[PDB]
């Protein structure tokens, strides 16, 4: 069981600061009210449910038997978003903010646009 | 022989980390806020505060979202220095759920306490993730829960007063209080909207990443179920303000019950007509 | 699965635009407090069910088992109204709407007719 903090994750995030028009320290806001750094976050639903610290769901990013057909483009079984290691989980958000954008994210536009002096890590 | 508590509180720390995955113990939250006075009562020792506030929570058979609930605002207001006090009202019985008029029964019953001036009225389910989130009134009509993270922290719509708000004593007496005949889910949060813009009041509210809000994850409720007559009530709220309300409010009290940490009021608040 | 976004709705609602005078943002604001955009979306009363997007009640509009008697002005089974295209759903609004009018969804009346310029999709 792992839960970050802002400026530990940030670390973490070094080489996605200024990647594709993405500040780190907005992408931190980003992921604090999506699952509060927390590594074993996950929420269900009716058709899919998503998983871990990016909230990466099973739909068409990886892979579940709730939905056997999904795309799984990070080609992985969605519970290795669940293991302490977001090693995994930063290359299929790699891919999310490659493909689908940060506003895959929906608290990006709406929270993590301005004032970001609170989640700067220096 | 006490100061007046600063317009801003030192002690707020901004945003917090909410879980829902571990266990609450009421006695031990007790222990962990000893300030908090039998029936959920707090006041600072080190100053005087303006905002006397009642807040209000409707309820039934949710106990386990009231632990979370205690367990995550108590530190909160206590830090913001509020005179406040915590009520729950739970609705006796197995007949369809009336949010609007417990609420009208927590004002009317916690006056009987104490000189409340400001009123919260908040869901059980809802927990603020920053401290500079003000749960207290203003001099318009106060929105809280304004980037819900169920509505993918925006507002769903700009005429939504759902969640948690505050008003203050006055502005809930110039609307005459909330409406009484919303039985089911739906409706009473913009019906008392409708009131408030009605009486020339507008709403207030922080900004988005102030004002975020966690939900407790749940499965819908059978004695909640969405209200079918909802739709028609808010188009007539003009009309019907004036007569169903705290004028019209009638309850009656089976218990209450003075916990550590909230007082309790057990209500028969009746059945739709 | 399907729950549309209020800019997903706003381009599946072009040829419903200025149906019955009833402007694309005006449907959104409706839809949303109607059903939150969610094509699932499921409410039974005691005697009828209403179903998806457009919450299409099943005493009337479409065949049920629950309401076999059903007169079935859209020629549909209510069940239509719950996978992921709306095409047919639009059909029957169309149909609900040249009878009843927007009158159906007292959405619309309570809570989109005022302020409509948030419903428009951004870019
Ligand atoms: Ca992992
Ligand atoms: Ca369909």
């Amino acid at each position: 069981a792992k839960q970050f903090t802002k400026c530990e994750l940030s670390q973490l995030l070094k080489d996605i600061d200024g990647y594709g028009g993405i500040a780190l320290p907005e992408l931190i806001c980003t992921m604090f009210h999506t699952s509060g750094y927390d590594t074993q976050a996950i929420v269900e639903n009716n058709e899919s449910t998503e998983y871990g610290l990016f909230q990466i769901s099973n739909k068409l990013w990886c892979k579940s038997s709730q939905v056997p057909q999904s795309r799984n483009i990070c080609d992985i079984s969605c519970d290795k978003f669940l293991d302490d290691d977001i090693t995994d989980d930063i290359m299929c958000a790699k891919k999310i903010l490659d493909i689908k954008g940060i506003d895959y994210w929906l608290a990006h536009k709406a929270l993590c646009t301005e004032k970001l002096e609170q989640w700067l890590c220096e | 022989s006490l100061p007046a508590c600063p317009e801003e509180s030192p002690l707020l720390v901004g945003p917090m980390l909410i879980e829902f995955n571990m266990p609450v113990d009421l006695e031990l939250v007790a222990k962990q806020n000893p300030n908090v006075k039998m029936g959920g009562r707090y006041a600072p020792r080190d100053c005087v505060s303006p905002h006397k506030v009642a807040i209000i929570i409707p309820f039934r058979n949710r106990q386990e979202h009231l632990k979370y609930w205690l367990y995550y605002l108590h530190p909160v207001l206590q830090r913001q220095q509020l005179d406040y006090g915590i009520y729950v009202i739970n609705q006796a019985g197995d007949t369809i759920f009336n949010r609007a008029k417990l609420l009208n029964v927590g004002f009317q019953e916690a006056l009987k306490d104490y000189d409340y001036t400001c009123f919260v009225f908040s869901d059980v389910d809802l927990i603020p993730m920053n401290d500079h989130n003000a749960y207290r009134c203003f001099s318009q009509p106060r929105h809280i829960s304004v980037a819900m993270d169920k509505f993918g922290f925006s507002l769903p719509y700009v005429q939504y007063f759902g969640g948690v708000s505050a008003l203050s004593k006055q502005q809930f007496l110039t609307i005459n209080g909330f409406p009484n005949n919303y039985w089911g889910w739906g409706g009473e949060d913009d019906d008392i909207f409708n009131r408030l813009v009605f009486r020339g009041m507008s709403i207030s509210r922080p900004n988005a990443v102030v004002g975020t809000t966690r939900m407790i994850r749940h499965s819908r409720d059978k004695k909640n179920e969405p209200n079918p007559q909802r739709f028609d009530r808010i188009a007539h709220t003009k009309e019907t303000m004036l007569s169903d309300g705290l004028n019209s409010l009638t309850y009656q009290v089976l218990d209450v019950q003075r916990y550590p940490l909230y007082t309790q009021i057990t209500v028969d608040i009746g059945t739709p007509s």
